[PDB]
């Protein structure tokens, strides 16, 4: 017997404080503001971009990986096997949807700690990414040059648009037929008599209320309204969804408690096209309601994220 | 925190010599340096920043080099209107340090030193204390240390130095010191002096007073 | 049970102590076990709460393991039973909340009657105790009046309504003259 | 343009408290970062404190945590730095630098953050003396008859106790131009002031002419016009 617990996991805990550790130096802020005390220092602006992992137990310890159709995520597995490193993994800061991850090859899968417990967060992991397009335009510096005969060639630069204003598009088709897809697997969890409905973040700050994220060294942060409101009965055909984002340069640091600032945006373009391969949920109920659920976005503690992905592996020691 | 040191402190510099000023750092602080130069009795002003970028309206004998640790600031030719104090400040981090300080000055033949002393009316000791000045005209290099010998007994305290800068005339040096004693400690006393050490004029020669004709 | 009494309009500070010195998921339900406070990691949550907004809390001292709930303006329908549910070993605190105010002018005429009508919450029942600048203290329930107004009366009032061996005096200000 | 304007010259007793302004002429305000920095006298420059421009955070130096306040006016677009419990050491110059103010809604530069300061504040002279106003006590100097330094003397006016500054110690608008050595201000062992305002002459000037050492002090209306006399 061999019981696995991806909740009371460890090696979410290491790559945690593995993943903050690369942050802080590769990236910079121009002012951080923690435990009362204030520092600032120059922050010479530079591309960062996810970048692959592996996680690899140390000499003398084997990580094991759970190959079974619809597991549980927690709870004695059949078909395990050993490895040493695991399957290169995409460290993916973001809320309200996983991004750049392995998926589902069957159905929809729908994991939690407890589902009855409404302050517990549900990993949803799509079978089928969705794709998302992020990128603030090169609108705003108008350039342009006189030419004629005579005439010298200078260049005329003036700003005339909202620098750190951007956008994303989904596919609205796609969107929807995913919903209406995690719908099934909660009605087939807390029963088919029930009724489901999606409804935007509660509140907090910034990051929790807006999926934010991280894209060509910029903070995004996007209105993502129209991606959680579906009653099931309410650009209807085939159109593209757009949310509202903008690159902010005060964010709340999520390696510890408190604020950052960074410098400007950087000129030219910034574009990131990624996988939606997942959503952090949030539930809640209280004490029955009539009979009907609504479900939240959630996300904000990073554990999850890495928890989404590390969900089949535990290591162990080899004596 | 971070310490800034700047070379030379002094600097006897003649005209249209190319001179570079050096200054290093406590850390690698990568290319986050600034020059200022201020001018007596007048507010800083910034000719580079970027450890080597020049600034808009700032002439071009201007050169600035260096990074990590150590810095340069060079200047191609040199005119009467360079010879300020220049500061190294580091905009890297918190709390911002700047540098000791340089003094570009002019540079002249040695001029020998000139000893005189200024008999004190009675309107200034039948008021108060007693005044003494031995008055330096017109010497060279600014490096001249003065010491005060009253009553032969070495003075250990009240005499204060008060110099003025380089004039647009000859570059040349005036200094004045002074005792504050009253006519109380000056009746108990009757031999002074004020033998000032220098290599311009090596034999302490010195001029005083007795009370009285 | 732990137990605050909180002044209709007014801040108040719900709080709750992790064993640790380290900053934990925790949680705050009412009554109906209704999130209206959380932490997503060192990110602060909402819930539907009623008080979706009135909530907040000091996030400075997450670092010492103290997850307060700061609630503000408080009105009187919240006054409920809140839990705590940090890390399984949740904890509860009942609030309450009063207020008192006068149905007439306190610029009052010798002699006069002043009623005092408290608004109480459908829960307990407060124990109304005044006292002038004098001292002659009135037990009461619901109301509170005082019949003969004498000249000397002027000046503020202190009463204080109890509840639970926990207290919160009040102000009044009361102005006699003819 | 675009400079920063700072109030006037302050005196204050030991044991008081000063609060020190700073106006943004052009530009916009929020778009500045003012740090504020001190220069001693004979000395060089010390950063103090500064605000942070998107956030109303004022951070100091830890040599003075608990005793300088810099706040931001955002109505009258003027920054203030009051400074607590003075003493005799704190008499010094308070400038008002900042890194030039680009406009929120543009590109980053390579800098990051621009920490190195732009613009500066004309100057605000601080000094901590116990004494009030007093007249410049001007005082005689004559030349003496044993001299020995190469047929041309000495002659000057001593000018001692006198505060607060300046004082201009002009001869005749213009007597002499060689020789003129009108020297720096010093604090004696109390709260006064003492400079030496001396000139070269030819030894020829006993009686064919003589110039006077016109004192002036605006700030005290006091004047003199102390002739020089030889001996
Ligand atoms: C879903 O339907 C309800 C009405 O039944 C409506 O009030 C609500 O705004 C709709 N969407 C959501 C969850 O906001
Ligand atoms: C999946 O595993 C969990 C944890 O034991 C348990 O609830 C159950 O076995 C499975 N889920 C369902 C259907 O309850
Ligand atoms: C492992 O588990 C699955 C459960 O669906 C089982 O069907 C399969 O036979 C097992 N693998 C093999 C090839 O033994
Ligand atoms: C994104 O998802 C697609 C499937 O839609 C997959 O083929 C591709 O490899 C993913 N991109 C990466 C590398 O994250
Ligand atoms: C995604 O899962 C569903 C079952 O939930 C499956 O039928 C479908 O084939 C999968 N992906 C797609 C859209 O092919
Ligand atoms: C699951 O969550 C509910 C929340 O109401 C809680 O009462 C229950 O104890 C939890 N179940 C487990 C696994 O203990
Ligand atoms: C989104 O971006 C991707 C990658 O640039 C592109 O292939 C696709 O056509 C775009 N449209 C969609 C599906 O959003
Ligand atoms: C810039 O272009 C984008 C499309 O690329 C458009 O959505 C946006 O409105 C434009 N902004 C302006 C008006 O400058
Ligand atoms: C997103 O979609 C809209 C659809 O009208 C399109 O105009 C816009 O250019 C797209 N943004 C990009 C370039 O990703
Ligand atoms: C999404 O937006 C693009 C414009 O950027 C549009 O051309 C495309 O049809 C949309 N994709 C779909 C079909 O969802
Ligand atoms: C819905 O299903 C439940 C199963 O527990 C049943 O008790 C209830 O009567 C049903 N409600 C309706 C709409 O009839
Ligand atoms: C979610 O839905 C309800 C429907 O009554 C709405 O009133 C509420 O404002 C929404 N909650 C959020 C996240 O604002
Ligand atoms: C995004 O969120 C804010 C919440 O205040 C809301 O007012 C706004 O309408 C939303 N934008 C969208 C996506 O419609
Ligand atoms: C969304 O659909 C509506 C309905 O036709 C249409 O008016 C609009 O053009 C669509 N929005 C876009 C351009 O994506
Ligand atoms: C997600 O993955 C793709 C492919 O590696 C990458 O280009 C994109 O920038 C990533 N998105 C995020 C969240 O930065
Ligand atoms: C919700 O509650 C109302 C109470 O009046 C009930 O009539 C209604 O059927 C419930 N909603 C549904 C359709 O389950």
């Amino acid at each position: 017997t061999e019981n696995f617990n991806m909740w009371k996991n460890n090696m979410v805990e290491q790559m945690h404080e593995d993943i903050i550790s690369l942050w802080d130096q590769s990236l910079k802020p121009c002012v951080k503001l923690t435990g009362g005390s204030v520092i600032t220092q120059a922050c010479p602006k530079v591309s960062f971009e996810p970048i692959p992992i592996h996680y690899c137990a140390p000499a003398g310890f084997a990580i094991l990986k759970c190959n079974d159709k619809k597991f549980n995520g927690t709870g004695p597995c059949t078909n395990v096997s050993t490895v040493q490193c695991t399957h290169g993994i995409r460290p993916v800061v973001s809320t309200q949807l996983l991004l750049n991850g392995s998926l589902a090859e069957e159905e929809i899968v729908i994991r939690s700690e407890n589902f009855t417990n409404n302050a517990k967060t549900i990993i949803v992991q799509l079978n089928e990414s969705v794709v998302i397009n992020c990128t603030r335009p090169n609108n705003n510096t108008r350039k342009s040059i006189n030419i004629g005969p005579g005439r010298a060639l200078y260049t005329t630069g003036e700003i005339i648009g909202d620098i750190r204003q951007a956008h994303c598009n989904l596919s609205k088709t796609q969107w929807e037929n995913t919903l209406e897809q995690i719908a099934i697997k909660l009605k087939e969890q807390f029963g088919n008599n029930k009724t489901i409905i999606f409804n935007p973040s509660s509140g907090g700050d910034p990051e929790i209320v807006t999926h934010s994220f991280n894209c060509g060294g910029e903070f995004f942060y996007c209105n993502s309204t129209q991606l959680f409101t579906w009653n099931d009965t309410r650009n209807n055909t085939g159109r593209n969804i757009t949310l509202p984002c903008r690159i902010k340069q005060i964010i709340n640091m999520w390696q510890e408690v408190g604020k950052a600032m960074y410098a400007p945006p950087i000129r030219g373009q910034i574009r990131c096209s990624s996988n939606i391969t997942g959503l952090l949920l949030t539930r809640d109920g209280g004490k029955d309601t009539n009979g009907t659920e609504i479900f939240r976005p959630g996300g904000g503690d990073m554990r999850d994220n890495w928890r989404s992905e590390l969900y089949k592996y535990k290591v162990v020691k080899i004596e | 925190d971070i310490q800034m040191t700047q070379s030379p402190s002094t600097l006897s510099a003649s005209v249209g010599d190319r001179v570079t000023i050096t200054c290093r750092a406590s850390q690698s602080i990568s290319n986050w340096l600034a020059w200022y130069q201020q001018k007596p009795g007048r507010a800083p002003k910034l000719l580079m920043y970027k450890a080597s970028s020049l600034k808009s309206g700032v002439p071009s004998r201007f050169s600035g080099s260096g990074s990590g640790t150590e810095f340069t600031l060079t200047i191609s030719s040199l005119q009467s209107d360079d010879f300020a104090t220049y500061y190294c400040q580091q905009h890297d981090s918190s709390p911002y340090t700047f540098g000791q300080g340089t003094k570009l000055e002019i540079k002249r033949t040695v001029a020998a030193p000139s000893v005189f002393i200024f008999p004190p009316s009675d309107e200034q000791l039948k008021s108060g204390t007693a005044s003494v000045v031995c008055l330096l005209n017109n010497f060279y290099p600014r490096e001249a240390k003065v010491q005060w010998k009253v009553d032969n007994a070495l003075q250990s305290g009240n005499s204060q130095e008060s110099v003025t800068e380089q004039d647009s005339k000859d570059s040349t040096y005036s200094l004045s010191s002074t005792l504050t004693l009253s006519k109380a400690d000056y009746e108990k006393h009757k031999l002074y002096a004020c033998e000032v050490t220098h290599q311009g004029l090596s034999s302490p020669v010195t001029k005083s007073f007795n009370r009285g004709e | 049970k732990k137990v605050v009494l909180g002044k209709k309009g007014d801040t108040v500070e719900l709080t709750c102590t992790a064993s640790q010195k380290k900053s934990i998921q925790f949680h705050w339900k009412n009554s109906n076990q209704i999130k209206i406070l959380g932490n997503q990691g060192s990110f602060l949550t909402k819930g539907p709460s009623k008080l979706n907004d009135r909530a907040d809390s000091r996030r400075s001292l997450w670092d010492q393991g103290n997850f307060p709930l700061i609630i503000k303006n408080l009105k009187i329908e919240d006054s409920d039973t809140y839990i705590c549910e940090v890390e399984d070993q949740k904890e509860e605190v009942q609030l309450l909340v009063f207020g008192l105010t006068a149905n007439s002018d306190t610029h009052l005429l010798q002699g006069q009657s002043l009623t005092l009508t408290l608004e109480s919450p459908p829960g307990s029942s407060p124990s109304v105790q005044c006292r002038s600048p004098r001292g002659k203290n009135i037990q009461g329930g619901k109301t509170l009046s005082v019949s003969q107004l004498e000249l000397q009366d002027s000046g503020t009032w202190t009463c204080t309504v109890l509840q639970n061996q926990k207290k919160v005096e009040f102000k009044i200000d009361i102005v006699v003259l003819a | 343009e675009v400079q920063l304007v700072q109030s006037g010259a302050e005196v204050k007793k030991p044991g008081s408290s000063v609060k020190v302004s700073c106006k943004a002429s052009g530009g916009t305000f929020s778009n500045y970062a003012i740090n504020w920095v001190r220069q001693a006298p004979g000395q060089g420059l010390e950063w103090m404190g500064g605000i942070i421009p998107i956030f109303n955070i004022a951070h100091y130096a830890q040599r003075f945590q608990g005793r300088v306040s810099i706040t931001a006016d955002e109505s009258t677009s003027t920054a203030y730095m009051e400074l607590s419990s003075l003493r005799s050491e704190d008499t010094a110059v308070f400038y008002c630098a900042s890194p030039y103010p680009n406009d929120y809604n543009d590109y980053a530069p390579e800098e990051g953050m621009s920490w190195y300061f732009d613009l500066w504040g004309r100057g605000t002279l601080v000094t901590v003396s116990p004494a009030s106003t007093k007249g410049p006590s001007v005082f005689p100097l004559a030349p003496s008859s044993k001299s020995t330094s190469g047929g041309t003397a000495a002659l000057g006016c001593l000018v001692k106790d006198y505060f607060p500054e300046p004082v201009t110690v002009s001869w005749n608008s213009g007597a002499l131009t060689s020789g003129v050595h009108t020297f720096p201000a010093v604090l004696q062992s109390s709260g006064l002031y003492s400079l030496s305002s001396v000139v070269t002459v030819p030894s020829s000037s006993l009686g064919t002419q003589t110039y006077i050492c016109n004192v002036n002090h605006k700030p005290s209306n006091t004047k003199v016009d102390k002739k020089v006399e030889p001996k």
